[PDB]
């Protein structure tokens, strides 16, 4: 209600239908809410999930889920912040990180991916060992 | 920080 529901960029019919696909007893789990956010093209982190859990627990009513989705819009996101994070690790200044170097970063810190998730994501992007991380960040943001 | 945004967009893409 106080949330930015109007602004939520997403087809509202999909928002509802995705909720009905995953809801049980009128509520949707956080895991399924984040899944739906992703299907709608939003990118929640653990910070977003923690915020909504702190407010409402593990199972959200429809209204609460709408509020969760509005938390997930991340208008501030840009490619520069993503590139700069990887550039931290590019100490020899090549413009590339290997798949192993990328796998290590993505699986060791933050909202760590599993080895298989990282590997699958990197393999989906490129068949070569050297990854242009600028192009990778451009790809994931869209 | 940034890292989380990177991981978030990868999870989005792989869905
Ligand atoms: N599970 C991550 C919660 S906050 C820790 C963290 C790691 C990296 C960042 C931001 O890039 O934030």
């Amino acid at each position: 209600s106080v949330a930015d529901i109007q602004q939520l960029k997403v087809d509202e019919s999909d928002v509802r239908i995705y909720f009905n696909e995953k809801s049980s007893g009128g509520k949707i789990s956080i895991d399924n809410a984040s899944y739906n956010a992703r299907k709608l093209g939003l990118a929640p982190s653990s910070i977003d999930e923690k915020k909504i859990k702190e407010l409402y627990g593990d199972n959200l009513t429809y209204e609460q889920y709408l509020e969760y989705l509005s938390i997930c819009v991340h208008d501030k996101d840009n490619v520069e912040e993503l590139i700069k994070m990887f550039a931290h690790f590019d100490n020899n200044c090549t413009g590339y990180l290997t798949k192993s170097q990328m796998k290590n970063i993505l699986t060791t810190w933050g909202d760590a991916l599993t080895d298989q998730e990282a590997i699958d994501a990197l393999n989906a992007f490129s068949s070569e060992d050297n990854i242009d991380y600028k192009l990778f960040c451009e790809d994931i943001l869209q | 920080g940034s890292l989380l945004r990177v991981q978030a967009h990868i999870r989005k893409k792989m869905v």
